[PDB]
């Protein structure tokens, strides 16, 4: 109570820190897991239905 | 849709028999497709069914030459059953399930049909 | 053919008309999975009734199905003169395993 | 309300020792387009407010 503070939401440094966090957690999820790089090769496509 | 069957004239007894229907403004995978055959006098017993992806199933009092297939890039389904005796010699239907395409209990779409008079 | 019919039906217009088609336990009474069929002489047959009680789209609703136990009856109302088809039922057997009946020709 | 009415099946590929590849094997029954709905009148109100 008898308490104002000063806020500003467009220079606080949590937004910072959860946009680093989350892009650490989603890099660190994708080391264990398969590397597709045999995939890069000529395909030959054609349509699904006719 | 539309189902136009094939088969080769009159079949010799020990011949064996091959049928085809293709399909058109279809895809011929993910869709039940079974095989309907009727006497002359009184029929519709169905001989096989089968799917792209999920497990097939044929009559009992037929599976011992009931071999048939699907083609993908023609767009075609293939009864080729073998054993023939006189005494089965019927017209034959070719259907496909509804829109669900896991069903194989009714046959909304039907074909044309052939004779395939055993000699 | 275990599924089995009388052989044929008759009656007089603006009557109606019902179809018995019977089966063994193991057969009608394991599912729901019955079906009824029409076809003329020189036609293929098309689906009147389909899953015992319901019907495709785009077909009069003169035709139902009751499922009495392990029998099941059709009833036709209100027949007229282009209603003389043959009328075959089936239903499943496991495995998915279909299994026809005789027919029933009804004339009038 | 979203919705993909498509009915996929999942295929395994072994591309190594131990490295599997999931492909896509087919679709059962009628191809359709994935699409989304919202309500109409809610919308109309929720521009309106913005609108004020
Ligand atoms: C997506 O596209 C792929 C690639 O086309 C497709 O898979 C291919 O399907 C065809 C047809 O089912 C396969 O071709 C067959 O392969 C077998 C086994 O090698 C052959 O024995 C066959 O030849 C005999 O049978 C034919 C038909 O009865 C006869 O006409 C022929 O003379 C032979 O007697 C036939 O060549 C092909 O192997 C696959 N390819 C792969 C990589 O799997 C697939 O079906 C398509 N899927 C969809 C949903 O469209
Ligand atoms: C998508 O297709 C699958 C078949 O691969 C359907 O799975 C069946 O669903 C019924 C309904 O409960 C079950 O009784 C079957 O046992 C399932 N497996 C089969 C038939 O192999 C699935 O229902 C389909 N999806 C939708 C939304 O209909
Ligand atoms: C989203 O909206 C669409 C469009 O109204 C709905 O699609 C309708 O579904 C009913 C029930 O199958 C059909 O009778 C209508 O013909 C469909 N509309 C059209 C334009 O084809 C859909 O059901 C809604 N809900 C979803 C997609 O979850
Ligand atoms: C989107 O989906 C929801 C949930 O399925 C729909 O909400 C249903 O609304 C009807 C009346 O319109 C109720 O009878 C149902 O009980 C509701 N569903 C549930 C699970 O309670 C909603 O109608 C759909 N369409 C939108 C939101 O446009
Ligand atoms: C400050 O807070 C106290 C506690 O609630 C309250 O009694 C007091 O009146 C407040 N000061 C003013 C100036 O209102
Ligand atoms: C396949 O799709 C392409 C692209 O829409 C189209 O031009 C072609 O006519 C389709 N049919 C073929 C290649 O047989
Ligand atoms: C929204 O609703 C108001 C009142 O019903 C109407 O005047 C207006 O035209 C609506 N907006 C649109 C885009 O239809």
């Amino acid at each position: 109570e008898n308490v104002t503070e000063e806020f500003n939401m467009w220079k606080n440094n949590m937004v910072e820190q959860m946009h680093t966090d989350i892009i650490s957690l989603w890099d660190q999820s994708l080391k264990p897991c398969v590397k597709l790089t045999p995939l890069c090769v000529t395909l030959q496509c054609t349509n699904v239905t006719n | 849709v539309q189902l136009l069957e094939s088969g080769p004239g009159l079949v010799r007894p020990s011949e064996t028999l091959t049928l085809t229907c293709s399909v058109f403004n279809s895809r011929v995978s993910g869709y039940y497709y079974s095989w309907i055959r009727q006497p002359p006098g009184r029929g519709l017993e169905w001989i096989a069914s089968t799917h792209f992806s999920l497990r097939p199933s044929r009559n009992p009092s037929l599976l011992s030459r009931v071999t048939t297939s699907i083609d993908t890039e023609r767009y075609q389904v293939f009864l080729n059953m073998r054993s023939v005796t006189a005494a089965d010699t019927a017209v034959y239907f070719c259907a496909r399930g509804d829109a669900s395409g896991w069903r194989a209990d009714y046959f909304p779409h039907w074909g044309q049909g052939t004779l395939v008079v055993v000699s | 053919s275990v599924l089995t019919q009388p052989p044929s039906a008759s009656g007089s217009p603006g009557q109606s008309v019902t179809i018995s088609c019977t089966g063994t336990s193991s057969d009608i009474g394991a599912s729901d999975y019955v079906s009824w069929y029409q076809q003329y002489p020189g036609e293929a047959p098309k689906v009147i009734i389909y899953d015992v009680t319901k019907r495709p789209s785009g077909v009069p609703d003169r035709f139902s199905g009751s499922k009495s136990g392990t029998t099941a009856s059709l009833t036709v109302s209100g027949l007229q003169a282009e209603d003389e088809a043959d009328y075959y039922c089936s239903s499943d057997a496991g495995r998915h395993t279909l299994l026809f009946g005789g027919g029933t020709k009804v004339t009038v | 309300n979203c919705t993909r009415p498509n009915n996929n099946t999942r295929k395994s590929i072994r591309i190594g020792p131990g490295q599997a590849f999931y492909a896509t094997g087919d679709i059962i029954g009628d191809i359709r387009q994935a699409h989304c709905n919202v309500s109409k009148a809610t919308w109309n109100e929720t521009l309106g407010k913005v609108v004020k």
